[PDB]
RNA sequence: GUUCACCACGGUGUGGUUGAUGACUGGGGUGAAGUCGUAACAAGGUAGCCGUAGGGGAACCUGCGGCUGGAUC
RNA sequence: AAACUGAAGAGUUUGAUCAUGGCUCAGAUUGAACGCUGGCGGCAGGCUUAACACAUGCAAGUCGAGCGGUAACAGGAGAAGCUUGCUUCUUGCUGACGAGCGGCGGACGGGUGAGUAAUACUUAGGAAUCUACCUAGUAGUGGGGGAUAGCUCGGGGAAACUCGAAUUAAUACCGCAUACGACCUACGGGAGAAAGGGGGCUCUCGCUAUUAGAUGAGCCUAAGUCGGAUUAGCUAGAUGGUGGGGUAAAGGCCUACCAUGGCGACGAUCUGUAGCUGGUCUGAGAGGAUGAUCAGCCACACCGGGACUGAGACACGGCCCGGACUCCUACGGGAGGCAGCAGUGGGGAAUAUUGGACAAUGGGGGCAACCCUGAUCCAGCCAUGCCGCGUGUGUGAAGAAGGCCUUUUGGUUGUAAAGCACUUUAAGCAGUGAAGAAGACUCCGUGGUUAAUACCCACGGACGAUGACAUUAGCUGCAGAAUAAGCACCGGCUAACUCUGUGCCAGCAGCCGCGGUAAUACAGAGGGUGCAAGCGUUAAUCGGAAUUACUGGGCGUAAAGGGAGCGUAGGUGGCUCGAUAAGUCAGAUGUGAAAUCCCCGGGCUUAACCUGG
């Protein structure tokens, strides 16, 4: 399964922006909330405690990246389970997901789009070394070193890549991606690092999340 | 039985074992001879009756009514207490 | 083969003798060590050794309903 | 054994064939086992809304 | 007698056979005495689709062991090449 | 075939172990606007408690020995 | 290179405190059930209870190239009533083939866990054995006889079947003759086999005796292996020896005699429970729990007992006897055993189709052709589990209406909706379309064989006979947001709060507790929280519990030092110089099945899954 009521009232909870909008109004317009979380009452009492902090921070990742709990603990599991910090492995998995890569290589607007993008086989990948591409409609599909992601021949004029490609372009692209617009193509050339991806998630919260 | 083979099998087996028990009783007498032989402590007895026992045990063991080793086992000890019979 | 070494705790049987075999038995949970002992008949064909001798037994085929080892080398005999 | 009916309301009575649960009542002494409402024949709460399943409550349409 | 054959495994649809010498009465998937290869009758063309233990495989020949006619056959097109 | 030997079923007698039930009877617990007292906690109004014996509707009391986990001294 | 990474606490005894200590909770797991709800796919799993009783179909046949043959079948040759193209009767002549004699198989594969606390299992070894088919050898396969099933003749029986006379074949059976090995020997000598069939004198399939392998089986030893002492003594073929028997083989396995032995607090005996293991779950680990599916071993086949045949059985779909139960009967007598696969009744909270094919891997038979195979490969049903995907995606404000709350005017549901702009995964419709197949047969060539250019064997080419699944997987089009969201919770632990109704009632509850007229705890509504084709509850195991503490606890007063001592077994034990090397340490070697777990890779679109090291 995957969500899908309203996005906005997600980072109203969070106390964030998720980018679940697409960059083409600022999120303080976007929806004049956010200083307040959904509902009746929004700002209470009783302080939060630590088990929340961990909830909403793990919350926070799973609503960013669009994976619900059952797929986001077998990324935990095998985080923790990989050589490394555990917390940095979970997040390169989450962005090594191809609806992800897709989404920061700017062919989807927004992260929900680039996965409905992939779904509906229009994305088509071709694996390092091998050389054909094949048509793939598994949103969590990772990405390895050098993997090059391409647009079906019978979507490449698409009125919304069309302007989720000019829309990356104002919202900055990453390195460890590169990114051909004239042929809509990119390669995953590495995985992001934690210098990379922005240090305002607090991994070490889900980490703490997973241990009882 | 309930197939035909099991029928064949069952009818056969009865013929075999009949043919068998024939031979297998009559290894057995040619041995009670040499025993009541032995018993009686006579070895002119005693080797005039393990000659004849001889060729039908080792003929019923070679058919197959004994075992090759119970043939051997027999005659080896049979011979062993009539010698010991002056 | 296989040979113990062990006391002769009883000799009163025709060409058989008693042998107390002991070993150490490390326990699985608390990690100490117990001594244990068992008794093995052996073959004495000769009624050589009485008991209280250290004898050497090796096993062979079965002698008996419950003899299985045979007397090789009586090494030290009772004071 | 003794077994408590949950809910607001039943239908049971004698000879009644009823499907039993653990879970004592804590201010019941000697009630070790709970009903199962719509299990067998014991019908579920008529107007339960919230919690419909632990009372064997049909989703209203 | 000692049989060379194989041993499906793999999964439904997908079988992946190991060359194992075993005793003809035992189990296709049971008790074996050696297993000296595998077969991949699925594979790529860039992929191990067969190997066999080609000492072994002799050893076992003299020693006995019959061959079913799909190792047999495994072997002649294996050792071709 | 007969007969003997071995032996399964089956039978007989006498016990053992154990389950369920049993008139009645013992203590244990739970239950409230009960009855009788007030034994313990303060020196609890005779310090208490322990072993033992006797006695008593009942908490208990009394003797002997012991302890302080006893006030006051 | 790597396998080397792992450890949280909270509530509740008090006016309050610290400690002790129990109870409860948050986690993970399941062959799960139940309640509510439910779209799809991949891969697994699916009677845990009655080893209860079983209707019905199938689960073990095959060989005519061992044999007499001809019941059916299909041809072929002639008799041709010819009825002129109707058409029949003789013939095993041929393909073949029912029943029958014969061989091989049926001891495997499949099921179950009742019994079994040790004729079990695991680990490590041993010697006194047998072993069909298979591999490599060795010596042979000579010559006769008497039968007999089917087929006849005559009965008996309701059937099941049966009785007698006559009688033919064989690779059926039995003498005789030889015997490299093999067996017995007193070692001088004695005795012991077989069978033929097939293709053009040869080769081949066989048969006999045997050797060495391999395989399998039997036997033995040591160690490990649940609870109870409110079970302490137990054994008389018992423990050992000799002669004899018995076995394929050691052995009180049996027997006669001789001796008085054997086992036991290191737990015998008696009892309760139980298939054991690799493993599985939990745990930081140590441990604790467990032994479905997959694999090894064991035992069992309606109940008790006996054996036959055979290389192998004391035989799951074999025999005999006895028993209980069900059935048939003409009342005299007979038949049967799903713990094989489906399936029925029943029991249960609860567990599936009376499906297909031998195409693939195997197994049985055959020279092959081919036949058999409920093993297996597939398909069906089930959210039972794991994994994956979807139920749309963007944009959209005087922030519409309606619901709810409110200080009555604002907030909230909420970019949420509507409106616009798109997309078509999965489902549906239409196409195309691999791989699972190993290339049988036939033809040619080469080499071996041989008297031979035959036959046969092996090798090498050509050829395309072979797919249950299956309307395959995949791939490509079409259509249109259309076909697809529920469950639990919201006082605290524990993420999420307000109205209304109720009024210690109705009810909730894991714990603490809540409910008394202004209940964030009941019931309903808004709003929210967590999961999501699932979500809860119950059951169950470990965890948290350092709460049996080995790692890793305590005993003055919290539970806990025996009233005190002497002492048996046991445990532990001074200094110095030597020996030994059992413990200990290190190394080598063999083994510790595979699967599983973990690490590095590889293949399914990913993952689950499969797989190499």
């Amino acid at each position: 399964a995957r969500y899908i009521g309203p996005k906005l009232k997600l980072s109203r909870r969070e106390g964030t922006d998720l980018g679940l909008k697409s960059g083409v109004k600022p999120y303080d317009v976007k929806t004049k909330k956010a200083a307040r979380p959904p509902g009746q009452h929004g700002v209470s009492r009783n302080k939060t405690s630590e088990y929340a902090l961990q909830l909403r921070e793990k919350q926070k990742v799973k609503r960013i990246y669009g994976v619900l709990e059952r797929q986001f603990a077998n990324y935990y599991k095998e985080a923790a389970r990989k050589r490394g910090a555990t917390g940095e492995n979970l997040l390169a998995m989450l962005e090594s997901r191809l609806d992800n890569v897709v989404y920061r290589m700017g062919f989807g607007s927004t992260r929900a789009e680039a996965r409905q993008l992939v779904s509906h086989r229009t994305v088509m990948v071709k694996k390092a070394g091998r050389d054909e591409f094949v048509r793939v409609n598994i949103p969590s599909i990772q990405l390895q070193d050098g993997d090059v992601i391409a647009i079906q021949e019978k979507s490449r004029e698409q009125l919304r890549i069309k302007n989720a490609i000019e829309l990356a372009t104002q919202r900055g692209i990453p390195e460890w991606l590169d990114v051909d617009h004239s042929k809509l193509q990119g390669t995953f050339k590495k995985a992001p690092d934690r210098i990379d991806l922005p240090a305002e998630i607090n991994e070490s919260l889900i980490v703490e999340l997973y241990s009882k | 039985a309930n197939t035909a083979q099991a029928r064949k099998r069952a009818r056969q087996n009865t013929k075999r074992r009949q043919n068998s028990a024939s031979q297998r009783s009559m290894v057995r007498t040619y041995l009670k001879r040499v025993d009541a032989a032995i018993a009686a402590k006579d070895y002119d007895a005693a080797t005039e009756a393990y000659k004849k026992a001889i060729p039908v045990l080792d003929r019923m063991a070679d058919k197959g009514i004994i075992h090759k080793n119970k043939a051997a086992r027999r005659k080896s000890r049979l011979n062993k207490t009539i010698k010991g019979l002056q | 083969a296989s040979v113990l070494t062990g006391r002769v705790v009883s000799d009163k049987m025709d060409k058989s003798i008693t042998v107390l075999i002991e070993r150490l038995v490390r326990h699985p949970l608390y990690g100490k060590q117990l001594r244990r002992s068992t008794k093995i008949k052996a073959h004495d064909e000769n009624n050589v050794c009485q008991q209280g001798d250290l004898v050497r037994i090796k096993e062979t085929r079965p002698i008996s309903k419950t003899k299985a080892w045979t007397l090789v080398d009586v090494v030290e005999k009772v004071e | 054994v003794s077994s408590y009916i949950g809910g607001e309301g039943h239908n049971l009575q004698e000879h009644s064939v009823v499907l039993i649960r653990g879970g004592r009542v804590k201010d019941l002494p000697g009630v070790r086992y709970h009903t199962v409402r719509g299990a067998l024949d014991c019908a579920g709460v008529k107007d339960r809304k919230q919690g419909r399943s632990k009372y064997g409550a049909k989703k209203p349409k | 007698m000692v049989v060379i054959r194989l041993a499906r495994g793999g999964a439904k649809k997908r079988p992946f056979y190991q060359v194992v010498v075993a005793d003809q009465r035992r189990a296709r998937d049971g008790r074996y005495i050696e297993n000296i290869g595998f077969f991949n009758p699925l594979a790529k063309e860039s992929e191990e689709a067969v190997r066999l233990n080609m000492e072994a495989y002799h050893a076992w020949i003299a020693k006995g062991a019959q061959p079913s006619d799909r190792v047999a056959s495994l072997v002649r097109a294996y050792n071709k090449a």
